[PDB]
């Protein structure tokens, strides 16, 4: 009665530790017959004869579990792989003691591979435990390394599922390349400072230099980073105040490799209790079948619950991970490595020593530098935003009104509709009129500046889906909104199901629906009949891509014009207004005051006399953001004075 | 070039007409220095293995390499993923354990094997669950490893379909099941589909728990990934018969036509990176005491033979060779659906019960229902192109189109019906609570006893073919005569237009 | 975890909340309607009351059953019985919005206006039915 345990270690002096705990393992566990064997093998420069001494080692040995505990001296990449791999094919389990990658809790590449140290996706967690001391909720996470970094992010998406607030933005990119400024110039637009990195030594110093090059040591900025950013020569160019954790005992590795021995004596000796049991024969002779109790014993070491230990009390979850680990949070005071926390699994305690911060004094970071500036992007409504050239310079005339009252005009940015067409210069231009004072009237209201500029197709936005893959994605001013070019619509836009889904909306600053422009012959709105099956003498359409188009797909009874009128959209509205001018058309679907509007320019043009899909004009909207309630309180106070009918004294009441 | 086709196997299969596959074929011979060495195998074990690989780099300085296999180990593509991480060989996989699908690889490796994703595996299980309008489903996954990648490519796919998939909870699992806890997950499934992701030890065991709660009527729907197909032969006899999986493994591309496109891409790459830059092949020396051109950036665009074999930033296939099986009540694999560049091909687009998973199965609620096509009544029209759905007032249907007249195959092309008998159908089946197999007639008009045979709908009634034609029908004496009718629902006589 | 039952307050209103008595001869509300309650004081002395079971239909009622049949949620409804929608009167709320503040009543279905006072202490829905304010003559 014998068991084999196989070790893959470094020095020498481990060795006889190793055989020391092979010979403490056999003290106290029984007068049973059974025995433990040590056998230990050594480096090699290249990791095809580290496969083959291994293999040659011990398909002769029959071993049970194998310990590796690889110190990277030259190359920090890969070196337990090929024991893992050698004893995953038998499935022979092998415990790992000194790497941490993540691409190992990964078990589609390795078979029975477990490991009693933590990784560092599981930082992420307490990362996660950064969010609820100092109440942040808008995080910004950039990801260098593409080998095990998606895999943190992903950890980190999944532990923000349960408050289901998402990151601000996650920004990924490849190691060994330098020019990395944009990435820093994306980070910094955004009203966050929160700073999560994970990366190896190398491209760290690089963003280390390059956030230094661009003021990203300052006050408000919250940088925190891993174990591969607190060493090496990213330590030397390390910014001071950095957070950082750091494995308690993670090099420790005399009673690392004594814990570890502990547990596969207790999963031993909980194996001899149970029946059937096999021994992985010498593989190398003709046997191409596993070992039969393969998951049987992996399951053994999974469920295998421990409370002694020299390190702490060790216990794997269900990806075979250590569980519980005690963490050091450091801090860098002023190119000083300083402890200021500790970390149980559950919650964090800090030490008597303050949190020196990056910035100033000891105050904590309120992260959210809100922006007094908002981005604002329209489209070119006719009755709603006029869009002029300039006069002379980049100015606009001072218009007046029948009443003497300057149209309060801003400079905006126009681009042109065809930029392949024509030399397409995108030079700003004037913008006024109806949304244009209101806007201007909400920047009165609350102390904010504003940067109004336009779409760059005229469409508002329809949820359109992309040819690779059938993938959903938007476009125009949306498309322009999600992708955070903008952040308040303040334009002509239509109130339905499927943008409230994804945006959020104000109360409607304008009530109205739709109805039908015609030229004058009744056609008496939507229930005429003989619109139904319409033919080439009912030639009417609407904007592509417009709210119509998916309010008429989404009422099925509606299909047939729907089916009609897809042959026939054009870009614009105005463009429409000229052909129906010509009688190119015969009718067209659009809102209720524009058409009025129409009608007060041109008196051939004629609204219908019904209505339909009583819907409101209101401000577009981000996500979550603290322009949502202020907003419609003074929309809403606009509504209780009579300023919106101050504004419909400007246009929208204004004859002709 | 310097290319080894490896065959580990345990049917025997020459060698020699692997030494024949190149010689007709290169009829524009690009490189200089090629030849092939056959080798016969039947240990799998990694010492052999990598012993024999590095005396095939001993062997002349071979470059490129191939390796099949007929067994399940598939950590022998592990073995090989590892070797050429460190000898710099672009290695191939064909069929067996050499093309099981690992997830994450490594810049210095330059293995790639023959076979689809689970991304690519989900696509095609959800293209399946598209083409037969099952839009309300659930999902019951396990701690097997590669679930959290699954339930997030469905996560995503649900959420960028306009099918509107009214998907049910994300049922796992925590140990070997109690049947106390986790019968508690499985009793809120009242969905019809199913879709499963389990390994083939466990999954034997949840379908019997399935069966044993009554989970495997011929309402439900069973449909797995290739994790439990695996060997043909071995069918436990817990499998519903119903079930629905999808494999790679074609039985009409052998392991010679792998090895046949293998050698073609591997041509073509020689034959493509030679017109850049020449000297392209170098091979380590030795593997005992340890590169600017290579093939791992260059394998993107490939085309042999008409065939686009074309791979993947992360190692998989473009357009690659699935198969959709079924099982049947004979208790075998049936090979069903093939595949596009990008979409499905059914062989029946007739779907029909797979009711006997066993003799205990006594219901009925399907019904053969023809109808014919009457302007304000039932109107047929094409599926919309941009959504590959019936819109919701339409119900799907199929229709007997033959092209042209001499042939008598045709082909059941799905179509939407609409109209007034349309939603008498949809409120009769909500009311009696019943299913049906909506179809189109192609024997021509509504009835006529053509020297006593009758046509079109009364032909499909009287001769059985057809449970009842729900569709617009007159009554006279003797289609009262041959068949029974319900109570009218419109005054329809007859007139004459005029002016 | 039981979180649905959800306590809603009306306002009697001719075009929206038709209340009406049950039936005396069947005891029964016709299916078209709703069940609710009714706060009565019996007697002006103390202030003793019952609820009497009556029934409500309209259009608020209507838009409540399709969001009960929609969203699939239980609603418990009744009547206020502290009389209009609601102003703040030395800083007490009452109406509608007091129930909503007072935490008796979850949301308010019943027909309700919108001004900048309402929208600080409670927070409305999205308009459903374009009402403003309008002058009747002859
Ligand atoms: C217990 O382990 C020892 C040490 O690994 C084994 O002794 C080795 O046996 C091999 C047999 O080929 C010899 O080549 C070595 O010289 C021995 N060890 C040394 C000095 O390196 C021993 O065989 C094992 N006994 C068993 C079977 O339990
Ligand atoms: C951390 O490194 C220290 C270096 O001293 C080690 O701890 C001592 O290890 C020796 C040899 O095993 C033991 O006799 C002592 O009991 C340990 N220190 C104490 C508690 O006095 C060890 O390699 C690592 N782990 C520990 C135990 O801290
Ligand atoms: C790490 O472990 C200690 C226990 O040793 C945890 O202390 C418990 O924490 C919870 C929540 O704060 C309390 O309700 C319990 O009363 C505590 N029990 C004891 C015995 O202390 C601690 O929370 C963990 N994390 C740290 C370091 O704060
Ligand atoms: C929205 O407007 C309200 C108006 O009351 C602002 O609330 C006040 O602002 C201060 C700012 O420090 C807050 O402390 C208080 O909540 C309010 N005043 C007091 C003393 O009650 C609110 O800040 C505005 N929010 C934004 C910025 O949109
Ligand atoms: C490369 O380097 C410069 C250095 O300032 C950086 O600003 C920029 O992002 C990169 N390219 C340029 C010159 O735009
Ligand atoms: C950093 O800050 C200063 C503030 O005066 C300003 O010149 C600029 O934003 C940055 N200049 C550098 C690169 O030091
Ligand atoms: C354990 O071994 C016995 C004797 O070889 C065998 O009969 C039995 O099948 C095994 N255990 C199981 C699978 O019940
Ligand atoms: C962490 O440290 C505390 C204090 O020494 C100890 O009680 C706890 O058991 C440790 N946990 C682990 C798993 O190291
Ligand atoms: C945009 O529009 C005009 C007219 O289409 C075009 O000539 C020019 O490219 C742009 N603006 C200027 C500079 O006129
Ligand atoms: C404008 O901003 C300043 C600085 O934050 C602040 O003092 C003031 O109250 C704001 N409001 C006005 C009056 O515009
Ligand atoms: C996708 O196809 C559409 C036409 O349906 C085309 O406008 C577009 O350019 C294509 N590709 C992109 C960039 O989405
Ligand atoms: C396995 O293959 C080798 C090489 O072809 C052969 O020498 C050996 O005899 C084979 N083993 C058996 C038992 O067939
Ligand atoms: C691939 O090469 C061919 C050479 O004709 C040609 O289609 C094109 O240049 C390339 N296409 C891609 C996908 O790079
Ligand atoms: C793929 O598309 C091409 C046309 O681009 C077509 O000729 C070919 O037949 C398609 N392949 C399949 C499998 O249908
Ligand atoms: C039927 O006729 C058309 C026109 O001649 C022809 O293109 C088609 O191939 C024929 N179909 C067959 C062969 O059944
Ligand atoms: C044969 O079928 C074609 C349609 O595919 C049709 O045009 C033609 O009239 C048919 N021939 C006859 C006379 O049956
Ligand atoms: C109200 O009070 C009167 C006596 O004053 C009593 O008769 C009556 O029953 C009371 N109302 C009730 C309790 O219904
Ligand atoms: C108050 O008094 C009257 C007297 O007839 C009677 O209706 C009842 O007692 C009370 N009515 C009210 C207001 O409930």
């Amino acid at each position: 009665k014998i068991v084999n345990i196989g070790a893959v270690l470094s020095t020498r002096k481990h060795e006889q530790m190793f055989r020391e705990a092979v010979n403490q393992a056999n003290k106290r566990h029984g007068s049973w017959k059974i025995q433990l064997n040590a056998t230990s093998v050594t480096h090699k420069p290249n990791a095809i004869q580290m496969a083959l001494s291994v293999c040659e080692d011990l398909i002769s040995s029959q071993v049970y579990a194998i310990l590796v505990s690889h110190p990277p001296t030259p190359n920090d990449h890969f070196t337990p792989t090929p024991v893992s791999y050698t004893a995953g094919f038998y499935r022979i389990p092998v415990l790992g003691l000194t790497t941490r990658m993540s691409i190992y809790s990964d078990k589609s590449i390795h078979l029975s591979f477990l490991r009693t140290v933590p990784p560092y996706s599981h930082q992420s967690s307490v990362w996660f435990e950064m969010m609820r001391v100092y109440n942040w909720n808008h995080i910004i996470l950039l990801v260098s390394d593409d080998h095990e970094g998606r895999a943190a992010q992903k950890r980190l998406e999944t532990l923000l599922e349960e408050r289901e607030s998402k990151a601000e933005k996650v920004l990924q990119f490849d190691p060994g390349t330098k020019n990395v400024t944009a990435l820093l110039m994306e980070a910094r637009e955004l009203e966050a400072r929160v700073i999560i990195l994970s990366a190896s030594e190398d491209d760290a110093a690089t963003v280390y230099r390059a956030a230094a090059m661009l003021n990203m040591t300052g006050s408000g900025y919250v940088w925190l980073v891993g174990e591969r950013e607190i060493s090496g020569n990213a330590l030397r160019y390390a910014p001071d105040g950095i957070i950082g954790l750091q494995l308690i005992n993670g090099k420790n590795e005399s009673a690392h490799i004594s814990d570890a021995v502990g547990v596969v004596a207790q999963a031993v000796h909980e194996l001899l209790e149970k029946e059937n049991i096999t021994d992985p024969p010498r593989g190398c002779v003709g046997n191409t079948n596993i070992w039969k109790t393969g998951p049987l014993f992996k399951r053994v070491l999974m469920s295998s619950k421990y409370a002694d230990g020299v390190t702490g009390r060790v216990e794997f979850n269900e990806d075979g991970d250590r569980k519980f680990a005690n963490y050091s949070i450091m801090n860098l005071q002023n190119r000083k490595l300083v402890q200021v926390g500790i970390y149980n699994g559950t919650h964090v305690i800090p030490n008597d020593r303050k949190i020196i911060w990056p910035g100033g004094e000891t105050e904590k970071p309120r992260g959210y530098q809100m922006s007094t500036r908002l981005k604002i992007v329209t489209i070119h409504q006719e009755p709603f935003v006029y869009v002029k050239p300039t006069m002379s310079d980049g100015t606009c005339k001072e218009e007046f009104t029948v009443n003497g009252d300057p149209v309060k005009k801003v400079i905006c940015t126009g681009p042109n509709d065809t930029s392949p067409g024509s030399p397409r210069h995108t030079v700003p231009q004037c913008c006024y009129g109806f949304c244009i004072d209101l806007l201007i009237k909400l920047a009165r209201t609350m102390n904010f500046t504003y940067e109004v500029h336009l779409v760059a197709d005229g469409k508002f936005g329809t949820q359109e889906r992309v040819n690779n893959s059938n993938k959903k994605e938007w476009n125009g001013m949306m498309g322009e909104l999600l992708s955070g070019q903008a952040d308040m619509i303040v334009a002509p836009l239509t109130i339905n199901n499927e943008r409230a889904q994804y945006i959020e909306f104000s109360k409607p600053f304008k009530y109205q629906g739709l109805t039908i422009l015609v030229k004058k012959e009744r056609i008496t709105g939507i229930n005429d009949p003989r619109l139904r099956n319409p033919s080439d003498k009912f030639i009417y359409a609407t904007v592509k891509q417009s709210s119509v188009d998916i309010y008429f797909r989404r009422q099925v009874e509606l299909s047939t014009m729907y089916r009609h009128m897809e042959k026939h959209n054009y870009e614009s509205a105005a463009e429409a207004i000229q052909a129906v001018r010509d009688n190119k058309l015969h009718a067209f679907i659009w809102d209720s005051a524009v058409l009025e509007f129409e009608a007060s320019q041109k008196c051939d043009l004629v609204t219908t006399g019904e209505l339909f899909f009583r819907s409101g004009f209101g401000i577009g909207m981000r996500k979550d953001s603290p322009w949502k309630q202020n907003v419609s309180l003074s929309i809403l106070k606009s509504h209780e004075n009579g300023f919106m009918e101050d504004l419909d004294k400007t246009w929208v009441r204004y004859q002709e | 070039l310097n290319i080894a086709v490896l065959l580990g196997h345990s049917h025997d299969v020459t060698e020699r007409e692997l030494r024949n596959l190149w010689g007709p074929e290169q009829a524009t011979g690009l490189p200089l220095d090629v030849n092939v060495v056959a080798l016969l195998m039947n240990r799998t074990d990694p010492k052999s293995l990598i012993t024999h690989v590095c005396d095939l780099m001993s062997g002349a300085r071979i470059h490129g390499l191939v390796f099949g296999d007929d067994t399940d180990q598939e950590a022998v593509a592990q073995m090989l993923d590892f070797i050429s991480s460190q000898t710099f060989i672009p290695i191939l996989g064909i069929s067996g354990g050499a093309s099981m699908i690992m997830a994450d690889k490594d810049p210095t490796s330059t293995f790639f094997q023959f076979g689809a994703s689970i991304q690519q595996q989900a696509t095609v299980m959800l293209k399946i669950m598209q083409d037969y309008d099952w839009h309300v489903f659930s999902l019951v996954t396990t701690i097997f490893p590669g679930y959290r990648d699954f339930i997030s490519f469905i996560k995503t796919t649900v959420d960028n379909s306009f099918v509107g998939w009214d998907m049910q909870n994300v049922i796992t699992l925590d140990t070997s099941f109690e049947d106390a806890k986790t019968q508690v997950q499985l009793k809120k499934i009242h969905s019809s589909v199913i879709l499963l992701y389990c390994s083939k030890d466990e999954a034997v065991l949840i379908l019997s728990e399935a069966r044993s709660l009554g989970l495997t009527g011929y309402d439900f729907f069973w449909i797995v990934p290739s994790l439990v197909s695996g060997n043909t032969e071995l069918i436990p006899k817990e499998f519903p018969s119903g079930l629905i999986s999808v494999s790679y493994d074609d039985w009409d591309y052998s392991l010679e036509a792998r090895v046949r496109d293998g050698l073609g891409i591997l041509t073509t790459a020689a034959s493509s990176m030679l017109e850049k830059f020449s000297y392209i092949p170098e091979a380590k020396a030795s593997c005992y005491g340890q590169p600017l051109h290579t093939l791992h950036q260059f394998m993107v665009n490939v085309t042999w033979d008409g065939k686009d074999l074309s791979f993947t930033e992360e190692g998989y296939q473009v357009h690659p060779r699935l198969v959709v099986i079924v099982l049947n009540k004979d208790r075998e694999w049936e090979k069903v659906g093939k595949w596009e560049n990008q979409t499905l091909s059914l062989r029946h687009a007739v779907w029909p019960r797979y009711k006997s998973f066993s003799d205990c199965e006594p219901d009925d609620n399907h019904l053969s229902i023809v109808t014919l096509e009457e302007a304000p009544f039932v109107i047929v029209e094409d599926i919309d192109p941009l959504t590959e759905t019936c819109v919701r007032n339409t119900v799907p249907c199929r229709k007997f189109v033959k092209i042209n007249n001499s042939t008598n195959e045709g082909m059941n092309v799905k179509k939407c019906c609409k109209g007034f008998c349309i939603d008498i159908l949809k409120k009769l089946s909500r009311t009696v609570k019943f299913t049906y197999d909506l179809y189109l007639v192609t024997n021509g008009k509504h009835g006529k006893k053509v020297n006593n045979v009758w046509n079109g709908m009364i032909g499909e009634v009287v001769y059985q073919r057809a449970v009842m034609a729900v569709g617009s029908l007159t009554i006279n004496e003797e289609r009262s005569e041959v068949v029974d009718f319900s109570v009218p629902f419109v005054e329809t006589g007859i007139s004459v237009m005029v002016s | 975890p039981d979180d649905n039952h959800l306590s809603i307050v009306t306002l009697e209103e001719a075009p929206f909340v038709i209340v009406e008595d049950i039936d005396p001869l069947t005891e029964t509300c016709v299916r078209n309607t709703v069940p609710c309650r009714k706060f009565v004081k019996i007697n002006n002395s103390t202030n003793e009351g019952m609820n009497v079971k009556k029934c409500c239909k309209g259009f608020c009622i209507d838009i409540l059953k399709k969001l009960s049949r929609t969203v699939k949620f239980t609603y418990d409804l009744y009547l206020v019985t502290n009389g209009k929608h609601g102003k703040k009167v030395n800083n007490v709320w009452n109406g509608m919005i007091g129930e909503v503040v007072y935490q008796r009543a979850v949301m308010a279905v019943g027909s309700l206006t919108i001004n900048e006072e309402r929208s600080e202490v409670v927070d409305f829905s999205v308009p459903f039915v374009e009402t403003g304010i309008s002058v009747m003559v002859s």
